[PDB]
């Protein structure tokens, strides 16, 4: 039957584009932006458990098979996913869908369904297959519908502006139509019976109405400009608030720039909105308009326009594709050409060493050869249509005065009419062109709505937990981590079943090597993440029950990799809480070792701060950082080393800070050294994803443990 | 559904994208 | 005297362009090229002991003095470069030319000339002054010439082209003459007459003559392009192929986008040194025919599309500067929006740790606003421009009309020669409309042409040494260093002068630590720098004086950080040197131990690497950089072991190897651990840029000196 | 001439941007 593939929207997402082809193949369409969840794609790419594991999930009875060198047989049910590596650079995903007669069809994401022979496919993808087939507990469903409906929901609040957008646009036509009558008045009223003092006035009329014209095209103009400036706002403000509101895992799947290429995309559905909505509603009334009118005008000749505008939209929509794959191809092209250029300048320093100057000058030259035919190649095609386009225009009108000559000779048009009618088929041409020239710009409104849309109909992270607030107004209690098991993604589990417990304000600290998720156990603690077994115990209350926003307002963290945002310190240190006196801010300083360097500062009631600015130092930024942490006043605080910029000294003031807030607090400090931990009342060794004791530094000592071989290995 | 089977360290180790 | 203020070409081009303002006020223009290169300009910004150091060497005597807050003081000359803070993120510099009536008048670089009052100038600039003046060493002269002159002999040899597109388009614009006639001759004789058989024919002809016109702009248009790509692409080449050529301190000065953006900067300069040419020749010639066409037809008419194109002209002049005032203004905003964009969405743990979504959504809507308020401020003049251009196009369309009406009545011409002349009217009004608008694109070609052709002219690096090749073609010599003292440009001095020598044959080893050099030593020996004072002997003979093209093939060289190139592993190798056999590059396989690698890879010596060999580890790309030293067979070799992925696994096969060159090569180690170098005959210590103590192992513990403390460190 | 000379350092230590 029908066959289906879906595009990439972004780069990453070619494993699970597959899967939702699979899917559709099938009757199941799903946004492709819930498949990717679940399949866990990560930046690098896509594992085939992941795909296996959601095959499983959504019903399809999965199987993960080496495919061998022979896989002709008629044995397995297609079509199935397999794995390619694409001219040997990277890793991609396709799938096989007709096996036949020597030849198989593979719907590529990244391209159209294509056809290989037996030697060239095989050559190219090294084995692997999984096989898919929608078993017992399957059902044909479709979560999807169409984004533009939700879109029109902003327009329509802005009812009231349209209206006097369409109300003007008529009345602009209405006057436009009539000003083109006057080269028939003068042919009949002023050339033949020489009214001196009627042309005297008819030349103001008609100036008048060109005048009204023109005003009414600047109002027209200007609420057109307000109203799409209106929409873009709108839109993009909407989509970056709710962006804000998810879960850790959408950020860790996805990179800065495919978040921030979403705001152009936004951008594009501003035109594409105004553009549909405005010449939908007036372009095929005027064109209405325009027809009954030089119907009225004369029969044979409309249809002779008629006919030229079929043929430019037939030549219009036949040179549509090859335009789009030639410039897909030059935009590949060049690319390819400007990472050589970077790479050469790079290694410029190997290249004059070796003294290889004309061995790149040569590639560089091959490669502009291949930049310039590609640009060559499509620009004869804008050449082609170009005069394939003028070619209409120019016999268009030819034909047209000859046709009106014709009746006029046989006496049954005049003269001022024929040029009225000349003049007057602009209002007929140019409308219908542009509803043709319009249509690309659905075609990839279309697209980029449902990009920006998946993001949208993704779930908030609020909504996610169940609550049960009034219970429970204070934090306080022993924190416990009973039989917790976590796994960052498909990866393998990086935390493992542990078992953890932690009395009331008591000093806590957690040493940890090489990676085992030190920092993984105070995010969880955070509720960025949530343990799909185990759980984290409060006061012998579970944290999912908790209240998300006053956990996050009351718990303490600060990042290993500190950052400031630009801006100033007395807002950029109470970010978060407003309303703050300057009073518990300067204590603050004070206790956290952050009034010194404000002296040396310009201004202290204005420090303009900078990103990335050379005067800022990584320990100033820690400083702050925790300066910020303190003036949260919370009794839960996390903590990292400085490991850097005279720790040493920096360990008196964090000892002083500690020992003197004066509450029975909690606080958790993750370092690799074990030098301040030694008064630490209690601390926790992480090895390869467990806790391998719970106690002090004395009966560590004592255990004659591993713990006594890093203490060695450390003095 | 005859083909040679695939363990999952292989899968994990197929890293497609 | 009128004031001249230099535009600035790059962002970090700030010092320099102020010098050469002043130097153009003083009557020397000279190329900014050469001043950025004596002035020292860096990435990061320009010293201004950079500017005074280059005053003083021009003749300029100045005078650094930190300007004082009352600077009502007539008793220095003006103009002055001074910095100014115009933000915290960036210092700036400018040059104040004249006090009047306490306004000061400033040329800024970045904006013309701006004028200031005390109270706002005061705020934004610190206190600095540079006072310069002619010392009677300084001439006026002029070093700078004309460059699109010498651009256009590229132009020069494709004459062939050229003349057919102008015989080409000649005869375009012809045959439109000829059938814009079409409706006189259809409302003087045709339709009066009723010649049927005249009509039919007459039709036909111009259909052809319409379709020959088409036929020929195609053809035109074909070469047009062909034309085009040809001399961008020689643009292209010949600009790298220069680039390529330079010492390495113009790289090391400038970025790498700085360096590929004048590829762009070349296609931006073909569209003018053709299209413009072509308009010129072409569009004037065929502009003053229609004027005598229409001047023999009627003359008050001609008038009135004279007063058309003037008011024309006059409305494009007027908008010209201040839409490019918007567009800049709009373009800084809409980065400024993007980078503090950027900045939200990277600290995301901050953001949703602090529960401060509202704190960033707030200011990015109030951004937001700042976006689209310039661009509607943008929008609002175009408009302007866009109704002004349409009411001149009406009124005059209808005055022609009118005063047509008037003369066809009065009753000087005929009722064909109006409609006529607004038929013919395109081929008069639309190349000077073209001639009009084409003023823009010179006024920024021009300047595209002076940045891309200041690095043209200047000197490559061969011509700069002296060589006497032909009496010396061996590199075999001793290796003395003697009051040697390299600096990189205007900083402090990294070395300072030394007395080494290197004997022939044999072993020896070069520490540095703690930022020392053991770099800046090799590739002053290898010719990247010019040394200055002191000199490089060889088997008593200047380097400087021999062949650089031999000194670089004869010395091999193995860097800190490795580069590897896209390709294949069997080009990889001798790159730079063909007419290889298999044989030996096996042989330096065996001794560079990279076989062991071989096996495993798919295909032995064909095998591809994905990008810049992102597959390998950088251990194994060292080894494979160690092959292409020994496949070069130098005289002389230079090693720099890797830091900590040697394990000693690689190290005693290191170890065999350079026991196993089995010749009498002068070999040079650098690394910051003293492990092996014990079997090193000579080890050199380089402290602080100096050479405190030279010897062997035994004797250097002996002396219990610093590398004894260096030794008991490392064990 | 007016003004508070200025050393060698303090120049090197003037940027530009
Ligand atoms: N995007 C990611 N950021 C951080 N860790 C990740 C990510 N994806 C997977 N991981 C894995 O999560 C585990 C825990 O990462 P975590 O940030 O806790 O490191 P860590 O224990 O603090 O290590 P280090 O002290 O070396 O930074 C690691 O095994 C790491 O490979
Ligand atoms: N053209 C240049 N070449 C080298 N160093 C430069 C140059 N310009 C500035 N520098 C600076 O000079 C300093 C010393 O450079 P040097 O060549 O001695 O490096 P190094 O101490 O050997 O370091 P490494 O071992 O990492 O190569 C560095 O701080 C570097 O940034
Ligand atoms: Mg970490
Ligand atoms: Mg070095």
């Amino acid at each position: 039957k029908k066959y289906v593939c879906v595009r990439q929207y972004d780069l990453t997402d070619c494993g699970a584009a597959c899967l939702s082809s699979i899917a559709q193949y099938y009757g199941l369409k799903m946004s492709l932006a819930k498949i990717r969840e679940m399949t866990g794609t990560d930046t690098q790419g896509t594992n085939a458990y992941g795909l296996i594991h959601a095959a499983k999930q959504l019903g399809f009875s999965a199987k993960g098979v080496k495919a061998s060198k022979e896989d002709l047989l008629k044995d397995f049910r297609l079509p199935a996913i397999a794995n390619v590596i694409v001219d040997n650079r990277l890793a991609h995903f396709v799938v096989i869908y007709s096996i036949k007669n020597r030849i198989i069809t593979v719907a590529d994401p990244g391209k159209g369904i294509v056809r290989y022979s037996m030697d060239d496919f095989c050559s190219i993808w090294t084995g692997g297959l999984v096989l898919l087939e929608p078993g017992e507990a399957f059902q044909k469903g479709d979560y999807t519908q169409n984004m533009m409906v939700k879109f029109a929901g902003f327009l329509k609040p802005l009812k009231k502006t349209v209206l006097c957008i369409f109300l003007a646009s008529l009345l602009y036509t209405a006057l436009g139509i009539a000003g083109s009558f006057y080269i028939k008045f003068l042919f009949d009223d002023l050339i033949k019976f020489e009214k001196l003092n009627d042309l005297h006035i008819i030349s103001a009329g008609f100036a008048v109405i060109f005048l009204l014209q023109i005003f009414l095209n600047y109002y027209r103009s200007i609420l057109v400009t307000k109203l799409g400036m209106s929409i873009d706002k709108s839109i993009m403000m909407e989509y970056y608030s709710h962006v804000l509101k998810l879960p850790m895992n959408f950020f860790n799947s996805r990179k800065v720039g495919e978040i921030i290429s979403r705001f152009m995309d936004a951008s594009k559905i501003r035109q594409a909105i105004s553009g549909a909505t405005l010449t939908i509603m007036i372009d095929t009334i005027m064109a209405v308009i325009g027809g009954i009118l030089l119907y009225i005008q004369n029969s044979s000749l409309f249809f002779i326009s008629f006919i030229i505008i079929l043929l430019y939209g037939i030549i219009v929509t036949v040179f549509n594709k090859p335009i789009q794959n030639a410039n897909r191809q030059i935009m590949e092209d060049n690319a390819k050409l400007t990472s050589a250029l970077v790479e050469s300048v790079k290694g410029i320093e190997t290249i004059k060493s070796f003294g290889a100057e004309e061995q790149t000058e040569k590639s560089t030259r091959d490669k502009i050869e291949t930049v310039m035919k590609s640009s060559f190649k499509e620009g004869m095609l804008y050449i082609n249509l170009s005069s394939l386009t003028g070619i209409v225009a120019g016999l268009g009108g030819i034909v047209i005065l000859w046709a009106g000559a014709y009746n006029v000779i046989k006496g049954n048009m005049s003269g001022g009419q024929l040029l009225a009618f000349n003049a007057l088929l602009a209002y007929f041409l140019t409308p219908v062109k542009n509803l043709i020239d319009l249509q690309p710009l659905i075609q990839t409104a279309v697209v980029a709505s449902n990009r920006l849309g998946e993001i949208l109909e993704l779930a908030t992270e609020k909504e996610l937990r169940e609550d049960s607030d009034d219970f429970v107004i204070s934090l306080k209690g022993d924190i416990e981590f009973r039989n917790v098991d976590f796994r960052y993604g498909l990866r393998k589990p990086v935390l493992k079943n542990i078992n953890l417990t932690i009395p009331k304000g008591k000093t806590v600290a957690i040493v940890g090597e090489s990676g085992s998720g030190k920092t993984t156990l105070a995010k969880l603690l955070m509720n960025f993440y949530s343990p799909e077994k185990g759980d984290i115990l409060i006061n012998g209350h579970s944290i999912k029950n908790i209240s998300l926003e006053l956990i996050r307002k009351k718990i303490a963290f600060v990042s290993q990799d500190v950052f400031i945002f630009s801006g100033t310190v007395k807002e950029n240190l109470c970010l978060g809480n407003e309303n703050v006196d300057m009073d518990e801010i300067i204590k603050a300083a004070k206790m956290a070792n952050a009034h010194d360097f404000i002296e040396k500062l310009p201004l202290k009631y204005d420090t303009f701060l900078n990103e990335s600015g050379a005067n800022l130092s990584e320990g100033q930024k820690q400083r702050l950082a925790i300066a910020r942490a303190l003036l949260k006043k919370p009794d839960i605080l996390i903590l990292d080393e400085a490991t850097s910029n005279l720790d040493s000294i920096t360990e008196n003031h964090i000892k002083d800070a500690i020992y003197g807030l004066e509450d029975d607090v909690t606080v958790i400090i993750i370092a690799h050294r074990l030098s301040t931990i030694v008064n630490c009342d209690k601390i926790y060794l992480l090895k390869d994803g467990e806790i391998v004791e719970s106690g002090s530094h004395t009966e560590l000592i004592a255990l004659k443990g591993c713990y006594f071989k890093m203490w060695k290995q450390t003095e | 559904n005859i083909g040679r089977e695939l363990t999952d360290e292989e899968l994990m180790e197929m890293t497609g994208g």
